[PDB]
């Protein structure tokens, strides 16, 4: 068998596996229920296209990216989602379960403050430091007359 | 003879002479178009240049390659306080303008 | 007539997205060579007298310089009016966050962290424009309404920003806020010291 | 069609005429000697020069003898001049380095060794299909 | 957008600030300055420069352990976009601010005794 | 059900946007016609989301997934992100993963049973696409090629390879991966299978220059439409396969 | 390519200028011209 | 002595990195994709005197062991025992993490 025929019988061969087996399709079953689109039918579903042409045409058209937003309330497709906040990432500090850390945060502050972990604490102690910054004026002084004679 | 290989003109004729300007305030040669069936308004106003900085732009400009995208742009800051009308000064017309 | 003795405020002439005309005169530049006032080609390396200078001024008749030849002169100084710039923000000067976005909740304001270099700060009501102007700083520019109807799409795009630069710009500043530095810093030891 | 691509932002032109740069792909080639750039202009002096992302016409200086003798069409993936993207991000790479293609922008290799730029990579899609990282 | 961190020194990188070295590996190194760049290039250690945020750490001058350092991280799995969440996250991240602030003097002073 | 399309002129299509049983993400262009295809064929049964992936559009090379999940790489943005999670619905799950090859669409090729991987991913990366995809993964090669989501078209129903593989290398991955499996090419004679077309249980899109052997090979393989079969290839497409392709 | 002075090019941007800047410069001209009015008449 | 000193921080001058070496020295096929990136008859000694630690090629094994005794060659040693900078060391150095659910 020449090389041409070769790879032409690669080609209409069939691999299956050995087991006879067929792994589980998903099709969801309004797939069958779907109707063809036709461009001559007049009640075809409206597309994309045919609204970017009743709105302008390309490079006019300005598409709605969040029209297709699945949220709990409908009301918050169109805010201003927050991202910086004092010098930090708000996406960084997300976290669905926040409010058990926050509180678990407040219990340990509270339970610092009742041991004193920010508890903030004499004459002579000044009056000696006092002396020494005298004496060390007093020793500058004298090199800087040493460096002038 | 002629200039073997062509080549543009160093800078624009259009810009001479590349005198100092004469006046420290830049002049306004034309103000726009005066249309009667328009509101009354004004035309210009002055301010002070301060400076330079960044910003990020959310770009929504249709078919650029940047569209939907954040853009990094410069910008200038110009100090603007208040101007105070003082004065009115009426013009006519004849052939010398 | 009504408008005798009273204070206009720039929002009440101009709009934020608006394209408006900038003049004022340029940077002054002192007398400056044909090399970086007409930006002509250097002569090869030591050329006899000179090699920042155009090589032949005359080559043909008439038995003049012509006009059209470069010469060294007076370089910057001269006045400009530059068109259709966009406006990105009018700022307003009561507005203690006024260099604050929807995105950015940062309350700050439009002046950067130790100020304007050579400038100050910016108190009042401010322009904000994309691109550069003709002045420089502390300059007295000429806003000016856009003499004809806009062609282009820009004139009519609305700006949304997310972010303005507060940082310092004398150095590579790291910090928006002195809030910001002070967290990322920590404390020092002056602060114990105070 | 000639080989400029369209859509392509300015960027700084980090490879002029007579660089010599490492070949991406395993054509056979080891380095490519540019001679031309596709979509250069008419200017005095100047030299033609590309970026990532610019198809330049190149020959061979190291690799296969079968290659040696013929100018391929070759696309920039990496430079290691500086640029800037739109996101106000400058950017460069370790090398200078290119892939082989016809003109039509199909590899004439059938892998990418490093990465490729976004630029390279968006504009030739065979390139964005052949790529294992897109930086 | 977002803020970055030094690669080198670990100061915050906001937009347009720096640069990014590509290595042919596959890995983006992200500088904050020149001076970062520059000591990267000439192969400079951040752990023994003593002006860095890698130096402070390795030397135990940052607070490493704390429970308000948990707060932050690169979130890898999207949660869905809640308007009441992202308030009180907000209100969280400005509370956290204040603690961290009040523990880290505390750890100053305990490095000063 | 194989539809001919292109993004802007463009005939490869799997560079441009992602298929799965679950939903579609196509690259966010100047116009609505690339969009509109999939639209036309998909009419709001499963979701369609404009994507941009790292400020790039090439989003189907950049991203993998199957109807359980979806695999992001490390330099898409936090926006990019969100956008994605509140598209898609939540039995779909989303991770951003630091991959070091990270075009996810050239090395991880899935259906919703079982993934081929590039042979040099992390472990950390195998096991977090056995997690969030919910599949047996293996490091396999096609004809030498470790680009496996580039050079292999996979779904439930079947596969289409490298044209250059051979027979007992077909029949091994075929066994490994519980499918028919055939060598073909798309987009007149190209061998750049999965950047030439995306394919589902129910629908494929190639690319406009796609002839029409290679086109029934296509629906024949992925049992796409009524009466179709691998089968019909060596039974009853043969003479024009091998008059074709000869 | 035709130039910037070209007829065709002049049309188009009449057409541009009278159908689409017109109105929407119109409408900030209203803006703008009632609250420099109202102070004014302030 | 470094030769040509005036351009040895352009990036036509740059050499392996360390954390590179590390993983070279953990992982063979790292290191074999590098050596890959060369091409075997221009190296010296036909590329079979290689230093990991150095990232260096020698002309012959008695150049490789002479090598060994120098202070580069201890100074790298030294680097490798401290530890390669890398971006774990970087987030932890902020205290910035990377949550994977
Ligand atoms: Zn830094
Ligand atoms: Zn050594």
């Amino acid at each position: 068998i020449g090389t041409r025929l070769q790879e032409v019988m690669a080609r209409i061969h069939v691999a299956t596996p050995m087991d006879g087996t067929t792994r589980e399709t998903f099709i969801p079953e309004a797939v069958k229920n779907l109707k063809k689109y036709d461009k001559n039918d007049p009640n075809r579903r409206v597309l994309a296209r045919d609204i970017e042409e009743a709105n302008g045409g390309a490079g006019v058209f300005n598409v709605d990216l969040r029209k297709d937003w699945i949220l709990e309330n409908p009301e918050w497709k169109y805010d201003k989602i927050p991202e910086i906040f004092d010098g930090k990432n708000v996406y960084d500090y997300i976290d669905p379960d926040i409010d058990a850390k926050l509180q678990a945060l407040e219990e340990e502050e509270e339970r610092l403050e009742k041991e004193g972990f920010y508890d903030e604490d004499d004459e002579e102690e000044e009056e000696i430091l006092q002396k020494a910054e005298y004496i060390r004026e007093q020793h500058a002084l004298i090199r800087n007359e040493a460096k002038m004679r | 003879s002629h200039r073997k290989y062509e080549a543009p003109r160093h800078g624009s004729l259009a810009f001479l002479p590349r005198k100092r300007a004469a006046r420290h305030r830049g002049r306004v040669k034309s103000f726009p178009k005066d249309d009667p069936k328009k509101p009354v308004h004004l035309t210009a106003a002055m301010g002070y240049k301060a400076g330079m900085t960044t910003i990020v732009r959310d770009l929504d400009r249709p078919g650029a390659k940047a569209h939907k995208k954040e853009v990094v742009e410069a910008v200038t800051i110009i100090d603007c306080p208040p101007m105070v009308v003082v004065g009115l000064v009426g013009y006519i017309e004849t052939p010398r303008g | 007539r009504s408008l005798f003795e009273k204070p206009v405020t720039i929002d009440t002439i101009f709009e934020k997205d608006e394209m408006i005309d900038v003049i004022a005169v340029t940077k002054g530049h002192g007398f400056v060579g044909v090399t970086a006032r007409w930006g002509t080609k250097k002569l090869p390396r030591k050329t006899h007298k000179g090699l920042r200078k155009v090589a032949c001024i005359g080559a043909w008749h008439p038995s003049h310089v012509q006009w059209t030849v470069a010469r060294a002169g007076q370089m910057g100084y001269h006045h400009r009016t530059s068109v259709n710039h966009k406006i990105y923000r009018i700022g307003k000067g009561d507005d203690e966050a006024n260099a604050s976005t929807e995105t950015d909740l940062t309350k700050k304001k439009i002046t950067p962290m130790g100020g304007f270099v050579r400038y100050g700060e910016v108190n009042n009501d401010y322009v904000m424009i994309k691109g550069s102007v003709p002045g420089v700083k502390k300059r007295i520019m000429t806003l000016r309404k856009s003499l004809f109807t806009h062609t282009s799409r820009k004139a009519l795009e609305k700006v949304e920003l997310k972010w303005i630069d507060t940082s310092s710009e004398f150095g590579h500043g790291a910090f928006q806020t002195a809030a910001e530095k002070k967290q990322f810093m920590g404390t020092l030891k002056k602060d114990l010291q105070t | 069609k000639r080989g400029a691509p369209g859509g392509k932002l300015k960027m700084t032109l980090g490879l002029p005429v007579g660089a010599i740069m490492n070949c991406a792909d395993n054509s056979g080639a080891r380095n490519l000697y540019i001679i031309a750039v596709k979509g250069a202009g008419a200017r005095l002096n100047r030299l033609p020069a590309g970026g990532v992302g610019d198809m330049v016409m190149a020959t061979v200086k190291k690799g296969k003898p079968e290659l040696r003798k013929k100018v391929h069409p070759a696309v920039i993936v990496r430079q290691a001049k500086p640029w800037k993207r739109f996101d106000g991000v400058f950017l460069y790479f370790e090398d200078n380095a290119g892939v082989i293609v016809n003109p039509k922008g199909e590899m004439k290799g059938s892998a990418i060794t490093g990465p490729v730029g976004k630029e390279a990579a968006e504009l030739w899609p065979r390139i964005a299909s052949n790529a294992g990282v897109v930086m | 957008m977002r803020i970055e961190n030094c690669f080198f020194c670990g100061r915050p990188a906001w937009p347009s600030k720096g640069i990014t070295f590509m290595r042919n590996d596959g890995k983006a190194f992200r500088f904050c300055r020149s001076k970062c760049h520059k000591n990267f290039k000439m192969k400079r250690n951040p752990r023994k420069l003593k002006w860095t945020k890698a130096y402070r750490k390795n030397a135990g001058k940052e607070m490493v352990v704390d429970s308000t350092l948990q707060f932050a991280a690169r979130r890898n799995v999207p949660v869905r976009y809640n308007r009441e969440l992202w308030q009180k996250t907000l209100k969280a991240m400005e509370r956290i601010s204040e603690i961290r602030a009040r523990r880290e003097r505390v750890f100053y002073k305990k490095r000063m005794a | 059900m194989a539809v001919r399309a292109q993004f802007e002129n463009s005939n490869e299509v799997g560079v441009f946007a992602t298929l799965t049983n679950s939903y579609c993400l196509v690259a966010l262009g100047a116009s609505e016609n690339f969009y509109s295809v999939f639209e036309a064929e998909l009419q709001d049964v499963i979701p369609i989301c404009r994507t941009t992936i790292a400020g790039t559009r090439i989003i189907g090379r950049l991203t993998a997934g199957n109807r359980k999940g979806l695999l992001v790489p490390t330099t898409t943005t936090d926006q990019e992100l969100q956008h994605l999670r509140n598209s898609l619905p939540d039995d779909i799950r989303i991770q951003r993963i630091e991959e070091r090859l990270s075009a996810l669409g050239n090395v991880i090729v899935c259906n919703d049973h079982t993934a081929l991987i590039h042979p040099d991913l992390e472990r950390e990366t195998e096991e977090i696409i056995a997690d969030v995809l919910g599949v047996e993964v293996f490091r396999q090669t096609i004809a030498d090629h470790v680009l496996v989501g580039s050079y292999m078209a996979l779904s439930n129903q079947g596969g289409l390879v490298h044209p250059k593989t051979s027979i007992q290398d077909q029949d091994e991955l075929s066994s490994l991966l519980g499918v028919p499996l055939v060598a073909g090419s798309v987009n007149r004679g190209s061998n750049v299978i999965g950047g030439g077309m995306v394919v589902n249980d129910w629908l494929a899109v190639t690319g406009l220059d796609t002839t029409a052997p290679e086109l029934s090979v296509i629906e024949s393989v992925f049992r796409l439409g009524e009466g179709a079969g691998p089968g019909a290839i060596n039974t009853s497409m043969k003479n024009t396969i091998v008059e074709s392709f000869y | 390519a035709k130039s910037a002075r070209a007829s065709r090019i002049k049309e188009n941007h009449q057409r541009f200028k009278k159908n689409i800047a017109g109105p929407v410069e119109a409408a900030r001209l209203e803006r703008l011209s009632a609250k420099l009015m109202a102070i004014a008449q302030a | 002595g470094v030769f040509a000193k005036r351009t040895m921080t352009k990036t036509r001058r740059r050499l392996r990195d360390l954390d590179q070496i590390e993983r070279d020295l953990r992982s063979p096929r790292h290191l074999q994709q590098y050596k890959e990136t060369k091409a075997a008859e221009d190296l010296p000694g036909l590329g079979l005197y290689y230093c990991i630690e150095c990232a260096k090629w020698f002309e012959s094994e008695t150049s490789l062991v002479g090598h060994r005794k120098g202070k580069p060659h201890k100074r790298r040693l030294k680097q490798l025992k401290e530890g390669a900078y890398t971006h774990e060391e970087a987030m932890a150095a902020i205290g910035y993490r990377i949550d994977n659910g």
